[PDB]
């Protein structure tokens, strides 16, 4: 069979291990009833996430889709032609493909080209899909939010700083190592020939 | 044979989360008070009492 | 977390590209049946015999997705519509109700939702005198705002003394 | 105000058959005051003289019952209509430490039946265009939708440029 | 959001006096943004500017005031429309926390005044056919309802079968 | 945690009901990685994505919950079973140290649910001549009890002298 | 100070290199004699003679070591599996019994090394269903799991009503 992960799998266990690293015992079937440290953790956790993968590309967390022309959205400059809708679920635009060209603009992207585009971008995911990793850095992230938040304490935020950062490059070393690194789409001296 | 009353009752939700005291109905004669119970499937009664009861 | 509400009509429309599937829903829905697509004026049924669609998403804060089954057209013209019943049939007991914060959301999340839904019609697929028209403000006055029953090869015309709307034959 | 909205128009039309005298509301109401009825394009007064009615079963989930005083002639049209005020006279304090099923479910429930109230008018009321038509989606576009007034013998026309509606004058 | 809401339409229109200044809001406002203000069909902006304005009296039961920089010239006609977006105005937290009268207030509030400002615009700026009238009661029934899109030198009118409305040209 | 362990086998199975998420766990465990679900004998995995599981219930005596994400189909056949591996749970010092009854009691709890596991595997899930059986009592015999391995298209089959257990082609 | 036990299994097998006499005994044991070392599905007997072979490490927390006297030969199978009795001939006496660490370590570990060697015996040397199958979940119901004794010539077989597993005579 299969072995079962023992790292977190739901946002509750990364909450209450974010709340036992400020120092409260707090088990998940009890959660309601957390206090302060409760209240504060529940409302931070999907900024905190959501700006996490929406500020960097993270792998784990990467998708597409097909983008449609929105009817009657006429830009009038730059030769831009079409304005496309952005998928549901994107929380960063990343690239297009093909290779045409196309801004971001407003919340649209724009296009000179009615056929067909995928978008690739970042997305929530649940918690069973991150990285161990990645993981234990939101917990640390977390954690030093809630030392501003609730326990106002300059020595707490100090012991926090130093696992914050070390497991952000952690993870994403252990995110980035796994492919090749791509080339560049744009290489104009050898386009030009 | 039955002597006293209990000393808690309440009826609840299918969470177990609410609270509706109703410790009177139970403990007065059936032509004083009474209250319906069970009124929705899942529902529950909760009864304490500072001793230990067998019927 | 709120859904997305703010300047978020509750209806899209697209021109597809040749070949394409996948339609965003860019606005919260609650249920599947409660999302209405069109192809070419054409309502669609979900499923997935070819022809109809699938469809994703619902109980997301910011939408979801359509997928046709069979590829779309070039200039094909798809639209989404939100559609949810104006009602409420889940309410507190009298008694044994246990008030949450996700109950206060819940609820308050449905009307957004059914408001937002009632004005999108308005805004979008409605007529009206532009808001600083000198109309009566006394809404007894219907002159201006009452409409009849139009018969056969009849339009709706202000009458010569200027008091009501009223159906008017006009030959072919 | 522990009952439940059901998804039925705000509005009910009938056709009398002869000697007919109870009408029924399906729809909810809280007040009697917030029904209007008509007969035959006339408004009816609420009382228990000849050509007036009355009128049962407020609060009720399932509505209620309209009870001419004169019985209805066949074929007449009886026409019934919530007309509920939309406003909010009745408040809770700013540290309530009661808050009851009633309270909190005729808050919820008063406003669901404002908006049915609403959507009936725009469904059966009212005109719209088509939802898929190629309206603009933006509503700062108001070819199609903004109207002006009319005076005495005008009509709605697209004016020859196509950029917007405009009164048309018609003397045949 | 301790104050009560009248039953007050969102919208009121004054013909200036000369040189007057100082106009009435007798609606309910919450944000000075959400407060449209025209002069003689033209959309003012907030400000100190010579043909600006300001406003005062948000978050009262009624009573504001817009004040004009640059005096009113005679028959202005001055128009006052409130203009709030739909949207949740509180955030719930799934734990167990507090909760006051005052956040049921203002969320209420705020979705009373918003339905009212969808009413007030159905109610004095749109068309409708009577209530009385005998519409479809079917909503499924577009005949009376549906319009289509008007070309350049078009009108509303119903075809001569009786089965919907179509655009029709007009010439001489 | 001081809880006692009843005589509960296990692994337990259901047939879904239409739409059922809920699954009870009658059997004690420790931890939520040492209990493994299948569904129609593909093994699930904890998790909040589509497909997935919750688990509660780690060091309680009985009554454990398994939420699908998923709904299950009728019919579906879910299998939950204990796997703990086998280890030691404790460490004590060689010098003079503390001691309590929660320690003995989670070293021999734990010892007697990986005994119940193994016993469980060999009473439901395994084969054995009943105990009856005129079977030899020296283990040294072992002409009934020790198998070849089986290659191609073989069954286990006696041999003619009765002797042994040997792999024998079928000719088909 | 714990022994190795978790995940590690009370059987090794080694394909030997040509002159080896080295091959490691990778679990925990307490005794010589319950080491059981087979070369080529033939028992050996500890000793110094040729085909005999040495053992070391008996109490080490890790495993020991297994040295042939003869060198062996390319490919020659080494099996080694750990076969302690299962017993309790060491006990704490009723008045004059000083517990100490050391003694709860020692009995803790003799019982998880006789529970690992039963565990293995199931999981790599005996047959069993796959969890999931839908076996009978009453030990009562001896259908798929007990088992009849061969004959000369027979096989395994479950009989044409379907209840039991009968003995079979298949001629060679």
């Amino acid at each position: 069979m299969i072995e079962l992960t023992s790292a977190p799998t739901t946002k509750i266990e990364i909450i209450s291990a974010a709340i036992s690293m400020v120092g409260k015992q707090q088990t998940v079937n009890t959660i309601d009833g957390g206090g302060a440290l409760a209240i504060d953790a529940e409302k931070l956790y999907d900024t905190l996430v959501s700006a996490e993968l929406g500020s960097n590309r993270w792998r784990f967390a990467q998708a597409f889709q097909q983008i449609s022309i929105i009817t009657t959205l006429n830009p009038t400059f730059d030769g831009w032609l079409y304005e496309c809708q952005i998928p549901a679920d994107c929380i960063m635009v990343q690239y297009l493909y093909p290779n045409i060209q196309y801004i971001v603009f407003g919340d649209k992207i724009l296009t000179k080209s009615n056929q067909t585009f995928t978008l690739i971008y970042s997305r929530n995911v649940p918690v069973s899909k991150w990285p161990p990793p990645f993981s234990l850095y939101i917990v640390y992230h977390l954690a030093s939010m809630l030392g501003i938040s609730v326990t106002n304490s300059d020595r707490m935020l100090a012991r926090i700083s130093q696992g914050m950062e070390m497991w952000e490059s952690r993870a994403l070393f252990a995110d980035a190592q796994s492919s090749v690194t791509l080339p560049f789409r744009h290489n104009p001296y050898v386009d030009v020939r | 044979s039955f002597e006293q009353t209990l000393d808690y009752a309440y009826l609840s939700d299918p969470t177990f989360k609410a609270r509706y005291d109703v410790t009177e109905f139970f403990a007065s004669s059936p032509m004083t008070s009474a209250i319906g119970v069970l009124e929705n499937q899942n529902d529950y009664i909760l009864i304490g009492n500072q001793a230990p009861f067998t019927a | 977390s709120n859904i997305k509400i703010n300047d978020v009509f509750q209806r899209i429309q697209y021109a597809a590209s040749a070949g394409q599937t996948q339609f965003t829903i860019p606005f919260p829905f609650f249920d599947n049946e409660y999302v209405l697509v069109w192809q070419n004026g054409v309502q669609l049924v979900m499923g997935g015999a070819p022809g109809q669609y699938g469809i994703s998403g619902a109980g997301s804060p910011s939408g979801g997705l359509i997928t046709l089954v069979t590829p779309a057209a070039l200039n094909d013209i798809i639209t989404i519509q939100g559609d949810m019943p104006i009602d409420r049939t889940s309410i507190y007991s009298a008694t044994i109700s246990n008030l949450t914060g996700s109950d206060l959301n819940g609820d308050f999340n449905r009307e957004v939702v059914m408001m937002k839904q009632i004005q999108t019609t308005q805004a979008l697929l409605q007529l009206q005198y532009a808001p600083w028209l000198e109309v009566s403000q006394d809404p007894d006055v219907t002159k201006d705002r009452y409409l009849p029953l139009l018969g056969s090869g009849q339009v709706w015309r202000m009458n010569d003394s200027g008091t009501g709307i009223e159906a008017y034959t006009i030959d072919e």
